[PDB]
Parts: structure tokens; sequence; C-alpha cells
């Protein structure tokens, strides 16, 4: 249900960034898509990358594009392809869900400790993968040259 | 020869860089030496490093002989 | 699919795809062991799991007319 | 259908994002908005996938395209803002 | 270091140049103690310094520059392939910072950030070429093109610089995004994205199953995507606008430097995780609306710059026609004419770049070359004819390898169109160059002259062009060699 | 989870007494620092993982950690030297 | 942890050492590793020097390629010696010594 819910809001609330006038209305409406989106990921089970949608999508990037639309203010110048993958029967009909619902085998052996996806997340990505954690270093000092060498005189 | 080869072509760039700017052609007479020593060296070079690849290319294709042989 | 599981240990996918490579690059013969490739992509995506249950409820159901 | 479901999301806002940018052509901040929403729909299933398939990288990819989309929109506004001017 | 990072001393090497030419630019900019002297020039040639620094210790270390097999593969792998690409970038980088170092006195814009990022946007494609899995490719790609975000719009009191950077940088984004969401699709559907795996999981067996039809969408828009970065003839919107909009130096760059490594990176995965008909497919198509583009579009232009951008797109295309089918032969033509392009370019940008300032935009402003200047007049029209086709010259001898190989290969098609394309291409270059002794309209004698640097470059290239054909043996061997060690 | 849902019930709640207590009556200067936080943002977001796991990663975890520090405090020096931060 | 060094190509010369640490490689240099290292040196200094008469700062240009000189020059001559000390290079002396 719930998840319906978000996928309606985030739905129509693009539909509004996209069409809607008054650019501020727009950014608004920007907000709430990534609101519930972040919503939508904590529903799916990773909480980490919900807070993160948070703090950098939300209160960081956000807040930029509010700033600056503020600024200037006054610079005023399917169904058919949803049927087509809903009717493939290699989506299970929902009644087989239902008896099965009670045959899930838990294994209680690889629960016994718990790594939240934050603790194992930083395990693979500073250990392994180490250079795809160093170049978003190098771009993110290249955007902020950039932003020096191109607005400030 | 292909010493003489790569003199020959230093100094011909050299009086070319000499002559697309308007000034005369031999404007530092004592660039033209370095440039028929860079021409010497360069193409002396050059002859080393083919043959040297064109050995290391026919490895590789007798290396790939073995790789079809167990085609057959 | 690599070994790292959301929750640190061996992903539900992964023993299929050891096999599968292992066969895939230790006997090079042509295409012998893509029998294990539609294992392993059955384990991504269970496709013929559901499909074999959507078919155990569609006569179930059209038993059901009688 | 649940994945289904996700996935479809995803497809959709993705399209809102490129009818965005495609039809509107003269609001660079609609622009570069609606690019911002290529990248999240791009974000979004790949979270989907790595939790759909037990599988992390997608989650690792989906961090850094966070970082990417924070550099373009970042520079992006800069060029902008450095268009207003005159 | 620890005996591994012998495997990267390149990259780590550019990079530390670049920070260091970084702090010391900004500081000494703003140093009230020395007047205020902007460092462009001295900024400059010690990143010159360091680029050849680099190329030195890379040629010279491969045989254990690839010393981290495994411990690396996790990201690249570095081959012979790997290797000459990657001396070529440096060389190319090399060529364009010498040629441009005149441009930035004489514009007089003062930003020596300029020059860090050019080594910067060099390391991230020495990336992009060692590039062994989708997402470092993106990252790879996503660096290069905001360095290149940030060079487009320099000059803020300007006109076309902020039109021609934001166009680029919507497309440049655009592009990504694709490209993106085919990674997305092909993770999906695959369960991997490291193209051992990509490989070993759709090779033989692209044999149609219940959930195949999702390897396809991913494969085709990351075909959409990074086509859109080969300006993509269907897709190339905005690309002369942006050739004429950015400045010379930058729009050299552009021409030259990614569109090697991008064709190394596509390539690459052509080789591993392609159909037997899909991508070679996408690409039949773009190669025959390039080359008919760039003729029927070359043919009326009257802007220097833009006719540059059409020539290009029409050089690409070329090359992509070479792209055509699969084996040994024809990709060893496509990457000799990748280099070809690449020194044709860098000679072309070097002419129209000193002929600058008094011909601010036109293409009328060939005013007696012949007689103003007749040695630079010859030497612009044997870099066209080259760039077009004519008895022994250097894009001659490449267009025919290329089409040898095409025949030979099984593609009776490519030849008809890519030869009357040229035709066309050689008729109206050839109607240029004889109209340089009917008449005079205009006459722009010029403050201009080639300092040394752009002379000399010019002068090295201009003489490789003509004298190509008397022996072109290492080149075939050395190309012979990388396309063999591709794959093989 | 199971912790969100009263979370998001302590939401509505908060909303109703809000309106409860509601109704009972009837410029390169901000650019640049925000440039600067959507950029120093991401560090903080980097660091959380960092924080937790250095027990199951050596030094390597470390030093790959303060190179990246390193990398952006020379971006911060830049920065500063410009004086974008001067206000 | 994958630390392990093992190449895709292969020593073709004799493999006195797999994987020397750092201290036995730099003491191991030879005449012609010094010399490269001096010769780097000597040209970034030089041409930082003129590119800084150029703007009046012909000391902290030369300071600043001095650092680039000894940074590129360091690492050219660990490069070679390190070569020479696995095999990828010509080991005649390194052989006579680990003989
Ligand atoms: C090594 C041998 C060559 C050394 C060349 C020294 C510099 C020559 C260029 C130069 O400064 O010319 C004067 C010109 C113009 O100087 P000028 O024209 O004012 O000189 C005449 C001076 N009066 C009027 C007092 C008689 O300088 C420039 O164009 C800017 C400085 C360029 C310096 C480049 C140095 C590094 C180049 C690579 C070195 C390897």
């Amino acid at each position: 249900m719930i998840l319906s819910v978000l996928s309606s809001l985030a739905l129509v609330s693009g539909l509004m960034v996209v069409r809607a006038k008054n650019p501020v209305h727009s950014v608004l409406f920007f907000i709430l898509v990534f609101c519930d989106t972040s919503g939508l990921l904590l529903l799916l089970g990773l909480d980490f990358s919900a807070m993160i949608f948070l703090v950098v999508y939300i209160g960081a990037i956000a807040v930029l594009f509010l700033f600056v639309v503020m600024m200037f203010h006054i610079q005023i110048a399917l169904w058919w392809e949803m049927f087509f993958i809903l009717d493939n029967e290699t989506i299970p009909l929902l009644p087989t869900q239902i008896n099965t619902t009670s045959l899930i085998y838990t294994v209680y052996a690889g629960k016994v400790r718990s790594w939240t996806n934050l603790e194992t997340l930083g395990n693979l990505l500073y250990t392994y993968y180490f250079v795809w954690f160093l170049v978003p270093s190098l771009i993110l000092l290249v955007a902020m040259i950039g932003a020096i060498v191109l607005t400030m005189h | 020869s292909a010493t003489t080869i790569g003199a020959l072509l230093g100094l011909g760039t050299q009086m070319y860089s000499n002559a697309l700017r308007k000034l005369p052609y031999m404007r530092h007479p004592w660039e033209h030496v370095v440039g028929m020593g860079l021409g010497a060296v360069f193409v002396n070079q050059l002859l080393k490093w083919e043959a040297q690849v064109e050995q290391d290319l026919d490895k590789m294709l007798e290396k790939a002989k073995a790789a079809n042989e167990r085609r057959y | 699919a690599s070994g790292w599981g959301i929750t640190g240990n061996k992903g539900r996918c992964y023993d299929f795809w050891m096999d599968f490579s292992e066969c895939m690059s230790r006997c090079r013969e042509p295409k012998d062991c893509g029998l294990l490739r539609e294992d392993y992509l059955e384990c991504l995506h269970h496709s013929k799991e559901f499909q074999r249950r959507n078919r155990i409820y569609k006569e179930e159901q059209r038993k059901i007319r009688a | 259908m649940d994945p289904i479901k996700y996935f479809t999301f995803s497809m959709i806002i993705f399209i809102l994002g490129i009818r965005g940018i495609l039809l509107n052509r003269r609001n660079i901040l609609i622009m570069l908005m609606s690019i911002e929403l290529m990248l999240l729909a791009v974000n979004s299933n790949f979270l989907v996938f790595s939790v759909s398939l037990d599988d992390m990288m997608g989650q690792s990819f989906a961090l850094l395209v966070l970082t990417v989309a924070a550099a373009e929109s970042a520079i992006g506004l800069a060029i902008f803002v450095i268009t207003f001017r005159v | 270091m620890f005996n591994l990072f012998l495997a990267v001393y390149p990259e780590i090497f550019i990079i530390n140049a670049t920070f260091i030419l970084l702090i010391h630019g900004v500081v000494f900019s703003t140093s009230k103690k020395y007047d205020y002297p902007p460092l462009v020039s001295n900024v400059g040639w010690l990143g010159l310094l360091s680029v050849l620094i680099t190329l030195l210790l890379l040629a010279a270390g491969a045989p254990l520059l690839t010393i981290a097999h495994l411990f690396r593969n996790n990201l690249f792998r570095r081959d012979n392939f790997t290797y000459f690409c990657q001396i070529l970038l440096l060389l190319s980088t090399a060529g364009t910072i010498s040629m441009c170092f005149d441009f930035f006195e004489q514009e007089r814009f003062d930003a020596f950030e300029f020059i860090v990022l050019i080594l910067l946007s060099t390391c991230s494609m020495l990336f992009m070429i060692s590039a062994y899995d989708s997402i470092a490719m993106y990252l790879a790609i996503e660096l290069q093109s905001l360095c290149f975000y940030v060079m487009a719009a320099s000059k803020r009191k300007s006109e076309f610089s902020t039109e021609a950077g934001l166009k680029y940088l919507i497309l440049g984004a655009f592009s990504s995004g694709i490209l993106l969401f085919g990674c997305s699709m092909i993770y999906g559907s695959t369960g991997a994205t490291h193209f051992d795996q990509l490989a070993k999981i759709l090779t033989g067996y692209e044999i149609t199953g219940a959930r195949s039809s999702g390897i396809f969408m991913g494969i085709l828009f990351i075909a959409v995507g990074s086509l859109f970065k080969i300006t993509a003839v269907p897709f190339h919107m905005w690309a002369p606008d942006i050739y004429e909009g950015s400045p010379t130096p930058v729009t050299a760059f552009l021409s030259i430097a990614p569109k090697i490594s991008i064709f190394a990176n596509i390539s690459r995965v052509s080789i591993y995780g392609s159909y037997g008909a899909t991508l070679q497919q996408i690409f039949c198509f773009c190669s025959i609306a390039s080359m008919i583009l760039g003729a029927l579009a070359a043919m009326a232009q009257t802007k220097v710059k833009r006719l540059l951008a059409y020539s290009s797109i029409g050089h690409v295309g070329y090359i992509c026609t070479g792209f055509s089918c699969g084996t040994i032969e024809g990709i060893q033509s496509l990457l000799i004419g990748i280099f070809i392009y690449a020194l044709m370019t860098i000679d072309a940008f070097a002419i129209v770049l000193a002929l600058r300032q008094t011909r601010v935009k036109y293409i009328a402003d060939l005013g007696a070359l012949a007689k103003t200047n007749p040695i630079l007049a010859i030497t612009f029209s044997i870099t066209m004819f080259s760039y077009v086709g004519i008895p022994p010259l250097a894009g001659f001898c490449s267009k025919f390898y290329l089409f040898f190989a095409a025949l030979g290969c099984g593609a009776y098609f490519l030849a008809p169109v890519g030869v009357v394309t040229s035709v066309i291409g050689c008729f109206y270059y050839i109607r240029l160059a004889k109209r340089m002794f009917f008449d005079t309209p205009r006459t722009w004698i010029l403050y201009e002259p080639m300092d040394r640097d752009k002379s000399l470059l010019l002068a090295m290239t201009s003489s490789f062009i003509t004298l190509f054909f008397p022996y072109p043996s290492p080149l075939f061997s050395v190309t012979h060699q990388m396309a063999l060690s591709l794959y093989l | 989870m199971s912790e969100f849902a009263p979370i998001c019930i302590y939401l509505v709640i908060s909303l109703l007494v809000s309106l409860i207590l509601l109704g009972l009556p009837f410029d390169i200067r901000f650019y640049l620092v925000s440039i600067l936080f959507i950029i120093f943002d991401p560090e903080v977001t980097f660091s959380f993982p960092w924080a937790v796991s250095l027990n199951k990663i050596d030094p390597f975890g470390s030093w790959s950690m303060m190179a990246f520090l390193l990398i952006l405090t020379i971006g911060s020096l830049y920065e500063w030297k410009r004086g974008a931060l001067d206000w | 942890m994958n630390t392990d060094i093992t190449a895709s190509t292969k020593p073709e010369y004799p493999v006195v050492d797999r994987n020397p640490p750092f201290t036995k490689v730099v003491g191991n240099f030879s005449t012609l590793d010094y010399l490269r290292f001096v010769t780097i040196t000597g040209v970034s200094v030089t041409v930082g020097y003129l590119s800084g008469i150029k703007p009046g700062i012909r000391g902290p240009s030369m300071v600043t390629g001095g650092l680039i000189g000894v940074m590129g020059g360091f690492m050219y001559a660990y490069q070679n010696s390190a070569g020479r000390l696995m095999g990828f290079f010509p080991n005649d002396d390194e052989v006579a010594r680990h003989n």
C-alpha cells in the first residue's frame, strides 16, 4: 500500500517539476520528489542510502538550487507498456505468493551477527575498490576549482 | 645511410620552421646542426624500433599458431 | 555477480557463478557447459521457478471451472 | 511484482526527465533539474538491482554516481549563474 | 613506493604534478610581493615538462607497468594496446599545449587553472584507456567531461563562450545519463560489470531467452551513449556550434584527445560485450550517415571553424566505416586511420590558430595567402588535401587501406558511399585551392606569424604527411601488434 | 526496520499538535559557500562508513582515507588562497 | 588481500629478487641511475628558471621546477632499479652481486 503511495507522490511531483511554472514551485516539487524517493528507499530496506539521499540530495544540492533560483526570482523570461510488462507470465501471480508465504526457510546461521549496510559498505568500499574511491575525490576537486575559476572574479 | 637521411630530414624541417615565420631561411645557423642531429637520432631509433616490433609481432604470431593448433 | 552479499556472506547466487566460471575458463571446449548459464541466470531471476509455479496455479484454476 | 514496480517507477522517472530536457529548451533551471532527475532514476534502479540479485557493487556504484551528480549540478549551476549576469 | 604501485607510476606522477602546479599557480598568482603575476605561461611550461616526464616514465616502463596483474585487474588491465594508445594521447596533449601557448598571451585571458585542468583531464583519459570495468569507464569519462565543462566557458566578457559552454554541458551530461542507464540495465539483467565477466556470460550464447530481453536494452543504450561522445551524426546537435563558440585551444583538445580515448574504449567493449549484429548494425548506419552529412554540409559553409567541425565529423565517419566488420585486417586499418586523423587535425588546428585574431570569424580571409605568405598557403593546401584525398598523402593512404580492408572483409556497400563522399570532398577542396590564384577581395596581412613552437610542430607534422608513403612499414607493424594483442 | 513506523506516527502526531497550536488564536558569496558545502558534505558522507569499520581494515583503510582527505584539503587550500571564503 | 606481485608479461631476464623492499632498491642504485636523476632535475630547474624570467619570479619558479624535477627523477631512477631487480630489464651486475 504505502509503496504505491510513495510511488504516486513521486510521479505526480516529477510531473509538476517539469510542467509547473514559477520555477520556485518546480524546485519545491523537486525537493518533494527526492523526499519521497528517500522514503521509498527506506521501504526497500536500505536505511543508510535513505539518510544519505536526505543529507546530500535534499539538504545539500536542493538548497543550492533554491538559493540560486531565489536570487533570480524575477528571471521569468504508458499503459500499453505497463500491460506489455504485466502480461509476461514471468511475474508470480499473487495467489501463488499466498500459500508459499509460509514457505521461506530462515537460516538462523548467517544472522548470528548482522552487518548493517553501513558497515559492510564501508568494509568493501575502503579496503577493496579504493581507486573507485580516489577518483571521486578528483571529480569533487574539479567541481570546486571549476566553480572558482568560473564565477569568482 | 640512415643517419644521412635523418640529418637531411632535420635540416629540411628546420629550414621549414624558419620559413613559416617570414624570417630568412638560415636565421640561427647554429640550430640547423641541432636539427640534423635530432633527425639523425630519430630515424636511427625508428629503424631500431621497427626491427624490434617486427620481432615481437612474429613471436606473437608464433604463439597464436599454438592457440589455433589445438583447434584443428 | 561477485561475492559480497548484501549482508557480509557469500552472495545468494555465487556458487553457481563459481562453477560456471571454472567450467567456462578451465575446459574451453565450445559451449559444452553453457548448461550452467541457464542455472546462474535462473538464480539471478528465478524465471523458470516463477513460470512453473504460475502454471501450477493456472491448471489448479482451470480445474475449478469443472 | 515488487521488482517490476520499482523498475517501472525508475523507468517512468527517467522518461519524465528526458521529456523535460527535450521539450523545455530555454529554461536552464528546468533543464538541470531534469538532468538531476535522470541521475536520480539511475541511482534508484541501481539500488533496486543491488538488492534484488544479492550483490554489493550496485551500492558502491550508487554512492559514486551520487558524487558525480553533485559535481555536475554544482558546475552547471555555476555555468548558468555566469550566463545570467550580462 | 610499495612495489605494487609500480603499475600506476605515470598516473601518480601526473596527479602530483597537477597538484604542485595548482598550488604554485594560486599562491604566486595571489602574492602581493610580486606585482600580481598571472602565471599562465609559467604554469604551462611546467605542465609541458611534467607531461613529457609522464611520457618518459610510461614509455620506458611498460614491461613493468604490467606488474600488478590481478590486484589491479579489480579495475583496469594494461596490455600493449593501452601502452600505445596512452603514448599517443600524451603526445597529443604535449602537442596541443605547445600549440596553445601563444594563444593565451595573445587573447590575453589570465587563468592558470586552464593549464591545471588539461593535465587533470589527461590523467582521466589515461585512466579511461586502461579501463576494464563499465563503472570505471563511466567514472573516467565523467572526470574528463567535467574538466572539459570547466574548460569551455573561459572568457566571461565574451558572448559565444557561455552559450557554447552551456550547450556542451547539457549535451555531455545527457550523453552520460544515457550511458549510465545502459550500464544499469546491463547490470540488472546480467549480474556483473567487469569485462571478463560480461564476456564469459554473454559470449557465443547470445541465443534469445526468457529474460534475455534486458541485456539488449542495456547494450543499445550504451551504444547510443558512447555514440553521442563520438559526435554521433544523427545526434550531432550543436557540435559545429560548440566548435565555433569555444576557443581554439579548447576545441582542438576536444577534437583530438577525447576521440581517440573513446574509440579505444569502444573497441575494448565491442570486442567483448557485443552481439552478432547489434553494435555492428548500430554503427553501420551512423557511418554512412556521417560520410553523407560531412559531404553535403562541408560543401557549403562560410566559417573556417564550422568547416573544420564538419570535416572532423566526416573523418570520424570514415573511421566508423572501418569499424564495420571485426577481422584483424579491419581493426588494423581502423587504428591506422585513428592515428593519421589525430596528426592531421593537430596540423589543421595549428594553422587555423596561427590565423586567428585578424580573422575573428571568416573564411573569405584567404586574402592571397599565396601572395602574402606562400609557404603557409602551401602548407594549408597540403593539410587539407590530406584531410580529403589526393595522390600519395597520409589521409589518402589511410582511406585507401580502410577501403581495402572493407572490401576484403565482406562489405561491398561502404565503398561506394565512401568513395563518392571522398570525391565530392575532393572536388570541393581542389576547387577551393585553385581558387587561391583567381583574385583576392580582402586582405589581412597578419601580425600573427607563428612564434616558434606552432611553427616547429606544424613543420614536423606537415613533413610527416607527405613523407608517409616512402616508408609505412613500422606503423603497420605496430598496429598489427596492437590489434592482435587486443584480445588474442 | 519497524522503527520508522514510530517515527512516522510521531511525524503525523506532531503535525496534529502543531496545527492545534496554530488554530488557537482564531551573491557570489552565498553561491560559493553553498558549493563548498556541497563539496564538504559528501566528505562527511564518506567519513561515516570509514568511521564504523576501522577494525576490519588495517592501516590500508586509514591511509586511503587520508589520501582522499589530502586531495580535498589541497582543494580547500586552493579555495583559501583565492580568497573565495573571505566574506 | 591481493598483495602479490605477478605480471601479465614475464621476466625475460633472470629473477634475482621478486619483491624487493624499498630500502634495498633505493640503495641498489647505479651510476646511470644517479645520472638520470640529475639530468631530470637539471632540465626541470632550468625550464622553471626561464619560464620564471618571463613574469618576474625567477626564484620561486626555480624552486617549483626543482620539486617536480626531484619527484620525476627519483621516480624514474627507482623504476629503473626496481626493474633491474626483478627481471624486466637487463641484469648483469645485480646477478654478479646476488651470485
